[PDB]
């Protein structure tokens, strides 16, 4: 896209859109991978 | 009608007054407009020490009517006394 | 409630509880170191709250006491100028009561975030907005440090940096408004975030807006605000109406509005007309409604003031701090001329904002460092009696009509 | 001894009190003036309700002032004040 182009709107919205779901799905997979990483420490760590 | 209001107003706005509940005889305290589990909690606290009154009295005699028992502690010393019909607080401080 | 007012509501358990409330009622019915009122209680600068995460290489922007709980301090930090890889701005909070130098809730902003305030109409967030073009959401309820939600950064919003934003309206009806840079006048509704409840773009002077860089409302007047100007053009901003907006141009500067609070002091004289006011010019004057021009000024420091907000109940007091790093409290009724309380901060350390607490009971002061520095502010000059608060209405009367007295003298005694 | 006996003996020293009594939890009292079986009998009716008491501040509130809680009931105004090492329960009269 361009600057000069008639959908900037448009083009700035998805754009929007996308760095939102990106920063949606970050969060929810750090919290899940976080959750992981704890439960394979204990499974190790764990008694017999 | 608005004498129930009044005593509470009466025994919370007191001489240093903690605050008056006109709870049921269940001891715990009726009108809460807070966080409910401290009131029921001091309160059922204060009708585990009446009924010790009362044991205590019928100990002596069990024939003996009680005004109030003057409870002493730094939270709040309650003038109070748990009934058998209701429980009317009046928690405040003789010398404040 | 029903069984709480029918064990209330009985007769028998009325009686008895009248009986026994009349009945309990008629029975129960160092000094050196509190030597310090006149002499410290007014300014006891006392928390220093710096994050070495947060606090090394950034400033502060903002500051405000929590109206739902006073005990903690609602107030952010400014662009982190040494933190590339780091976050760029966060905010702190230091109890007043509990010593836990850790904020409640450190809600990280990707942006630079311009300023922000608690709000207690729900009470279980903060609220604020960016450098960039940004307002958003964060509460001590959820675990994320990041921002909860955020305003759409489009044309809707404030697309340029705004730096005031206030909730206005409180727990019966709240829409939290926002003045843009590009002055943007946003009520945003406090739950629907998606777009702000309303988008005024705010003008005046034949629509030549200007940048709204302090905004101020009066205590309870939801329909008429105060909002200052980097052209100094600070206009009456009416609230509510059709007409809403900047409307009565007092001038009462020679520069940009450094920090202006209404001066919303209360007692026996409601001085509701006054507004304190801050400059860049180091003009700092009296502007009131009824007074277009400065009503009274003051003019000691060289370099420029950071901001003015009195205390909410003393008129006499004018707190304000010094750019050269020295705090400035002058009580009208004790001083016109000199400012009464310019006490020193250490190092003489400059700062971009400061606050007195909602309940006036401590002024604190930021810096440029960082240093969040508290300061109490005691009975000392804090106190206003309603006397002493009509006296200090009528000594702003009279030094009123002394100014027009000076004025016509200085008219009459030109020699031309 | 005398000393404590003395501040008894005026506390007391109100006329028609019905007995200021210095307690223990043991059942037996520190310092009574009371008839001796029925002295013994109420100093272990007082050490139930002092343990009871005891039990409803640490309940509520385990530092506050559990050295002294009366019961100005309209039969006798029952003034406990268990000490750390010793005791007393002082059933007085409303007046004085």
């Amino acid at each position: 896209l361009v600057w000069e182009s008639y959908k900037l709107d448009p083009y700035v919205q998805r754009l929007a859109e996308t760095v939102f779901n990106f920063q949606e799905k970050v969060d929810d997979l750090l919290i899940i991978e976080e959750k992981i990483d704890l439960e394979v420490r204990s499974l190790e760590t764990c008694m017999y | 009608m608005a004498e129930v209001e009044e005593t509470l107003k009466r025994l919370q706005s007191q001489k240093g007054v903690q605050g008056i509940i006109v709870v049921n005889t269940e001891g715990i305290p009726i009108k809460s407009t807070m966080d409910n589990p401290t009131t029921t909690q001091y309160a059922s606290l204060m009708h585990s020490f009446i009924l010790k009154a009362r044991s205590t009295v019928r100990d002596i005699d069990p024939q003996n009517d009680l005004t109030f028992l003057r409870i002493r502690s730094k939270k709040n010393e309650i003038m109070v006394a748990p009934d058998k019909d209701y429980f009317l607080i009046v928690i405040q401080n003789p010398t404040e | 409630e029903e069984e709480k007012q029918q064990i209330l509501h009985s007769e028998e358990f009325l009686s008895f509880f009248d009986h026994s409330t009349r009945i309990v009622e008629r029975a129960l019915s160092l000094e050196d170191k509190e030597g310090e009122i006149q002499a410290g209680a007014k300014l006891s600068l006392n928390r220093q709250f710096f994050d070495e995460r947060w606090s090394k290489h950034r400033v502060v922007s903002c500051l405000d006491w929590s109206s739902q709980y006073p005990e903690l301090l609602v107030a952010s930090y400014n662009n982190n100028e040494d933190a590339p890889h780091e976050p760029d701005g966060v905010a702190l909070v230091w109890n007043m009561k509990y010593k836990k130098t850790t904020p409640e809730y450190v809600f990280h902003c990707q942006s630079a975030v311009m300023s922000a305030t608690f709000a207690k109409f729900h009470p279980n967030l903060v609220v604020g907005g960016t450098y960039s073009g940004q307002i958003v959401l964060w509460d001590n309820r959820s675990n994320k440090r990041t921002p909860v939600q955020r305003t759409p950064l489009s044309a809707a919003a404030h697309t340029h940096p705004v730096y005031c934003v206030n909730v206005v309206g409180t727990q019966n009806a709240h829409n939290l408004i926002s003045i843009s840079t590009d002055g943007k006048i946003c009520s945003w509704s406090l739950d629907m975030l998606s777009h702000p409840q309303d988008s005024m773009e705010l003008v005046h002077k034949q629509s030549k807006a200007v940048a709204v860089t302090s905004m101020s409302f009066p205590v309870g007047d939801v329909n008429n605000f105060v909002v200052g100007s980097e052209e100094g053009s600070v206009y009456t901003a009416c609230r509510h109406g059709s007409k809403a907006g900047i409307s009565e141009m007092f001038e009462g500067h020679q520069g940009p509005i450094t920090g202006i609070h209404c001066h919303a002091a209360v007692g026996a004289v409601d001085f509701s007309h006054l507004f304190v006011t801050s400059s860049f010019d180091w003009t700092v004057k009296l502007w009131s409604t009824k007074n277009n021009k400065p009503l009274y000024s003051f003019e000691d420091n060289a370099g420029y003031v950071y901001d003015v907000m009195w205390s909410p109940t003393h008129p006499a007091l004018f707190a304000c701090v010094d750019g050269m790093g020295r705090l400035d409290l002058w009580n009208l009724n004790n001083d016109t001329e000199v400012p009464t309380a310019s006490i020193s901060v250490e190092g003489n350390p400059a700062l971009n904002r400061v606050r007195w607490t909602h309940s006036g009971r401590e002024i604190a002061v930021g810096d440029s460092e960082g240093q969040i520095v508290i300061y109490d502010v005691g009975e000392q000059i804090a106190v206003p009696r309603n006397d002493e608060w009509a006296r200090f209405g009528r000594t702003l009367a009279e030094i009123n009509a002394n100014r027009a007295d000076a004025e016509e003298e200085a008219a009459t005694r030109i020699p031309a």
